[PDB]
């Protein structure tokens, strides 16, 4: 029975030929005030996976807690906790997956919507969402709160169905994961523009970036709009 | 009289608690494990008795890590030791999840302690 307070906005994520990306801005908004400016809302769990995650923010600092004790406690008695017994992207999806509904059949969901990205042992790429009802779903590409409305599109015109992965490149995909985050900063009035990007490819492992900003901005033909219609200057 | 060894908690006429020291026999009849501390750190180390070759080889691991930054090596009835690593282990949780660092040496040994300790209660 809650009320989400500091949040977090969209979370934009999609897989390519080896591997997947995934974004996410740094801001932590309190209501239409944007508030805290430093905070990252990717969280690497070991080396082939990243969780984003975007909704109230003290659930998903508590899904960081979660998550490093999933890590520390899977070490434990476990001799192979660095290799063949080490977190899978899946492992930590079914997890979290698991919590979400079962937080909401209490009716004290996390509020939450959460993205796993990650590679698996054997190669393959695993990017799935689930929310705070508990709702879980896969896609070549996955975005949270506006990115689904806009980023999706984008994104989906470089990979339409599965097909497409084996034919997308790291440069294509982080290329068109940029521009979308761009495209939010224009049109989500909750979005910031310093963001973090994160990757995570077959053969590099994890490659995480902090501080990017969105760039390359068209905001010069605003000179030419005055008034609202028979205005002239 | 006597019978003053028939049960844990019972002082005996010389103020000792003999469960307590027929339990230090079952661990003088265990592997030998040291602990050597160090300049910035501490090692340990245990005896694992290989008793046939049908053992796998470095498989049946003793040493036990506590969170992320504690050993434990216990000589004696292995169990025994396992369930004071559990409770360690919860321990230590309990402890960060309140204060966020995680849990001090000498904090953890007393935990550790008072658990042991209670065994010798009732």
């Amino acid at each position: 029975t809650q009320q989400p307070i500091v949040t977090g906005t969209s979370v934009i994520s999609m897989k390519y030929d080896n591997g997947v990306i995934i974004a996410a801005d740094n801001l932590g908004s309190y209501g239409s005030l944007l508030r805290f400016n430093g905070v990252e809302r990717l969280i690497p769990v070991g080396d082939n996976t990243v969780v984003g995650i975007s909704g109230d923010i003290s659930d998903m600092q508590h899904i960081e807690r979660l998550l490093k004790d999933l890590v520390t406690e899977n070490a434990y008695d476990n001799p192979l906790a660095d290799a063949e017994e080490a977190l899978e992207p899946s492992y930590i999806f079914e997890y979290l997956a698991t919590v979400m509904y079962q937080r909401r059949s209490k009716m004290n969901p996390l509020w939450n919507a959460i993205i796993v990205a990650g590679v698996q042992s054997n190669g393959d790429q695993f990017l799935r969402y689930v929310n705070l009802l508990g709702v879980t779903y896969s896609s070549p590409t996955l975005a949270t709160g506006f990115g689904a409305h806009m980023a999706n599109p984008l994104l989906r015109k470089v990979v339409d169905r599965e097909s497409d992965i084996p034919k997308t490149t790291v440069q294509v995909a982080e290329e068109a994961i940029v521009n979308a985050m761009r495209v939010l900063y224009y049109r989500d009035a909750r979005s910031s523009r310093n963001f973090s990007l994160a990757i995570i490819d077959k053969n590099t492992g994890l490659t995480f970036k902090k501080n990017l900003q969105v760039e390359n901005m068209k905001w010069d033909f605003a000179k030419d709009i005055k008034g609202y219609g028979t205005q002239k200057i | 009289g006597t019978g003053y060894d028939l049960s844990n908690s019972v002082f005996s006429p010389d103020g000792r608690n003999f469960q307590v020291e027929y339990a230090v026999k079952a661990v003088e009849n265990g592997t030998t494990s040291i602990g050597i501390k160090c300049n910035d750190g501490v090692v340990f180390a245990v005896e694992k008795l290989i008793t046939s070759k049908l053992l796998v080889p470095q498989k049946n691991v003793k040493i036990q890590v506590v969170d992320r930054h504690i050993g434990c090596v216990y000589s004696g009835l292995i169990p025994d030791g396992r369930h004071l690593v559990n409770r360690g282990r919860e321990e230590a949780a309990s402890f960060k999840k309140l204060y966020k660092t995680p849990i001090p040496i000498p904090a953890f040994a007393d935990r550790l302690g008072q658990y042991v300790q209670a065994h010798t209660l009732y």
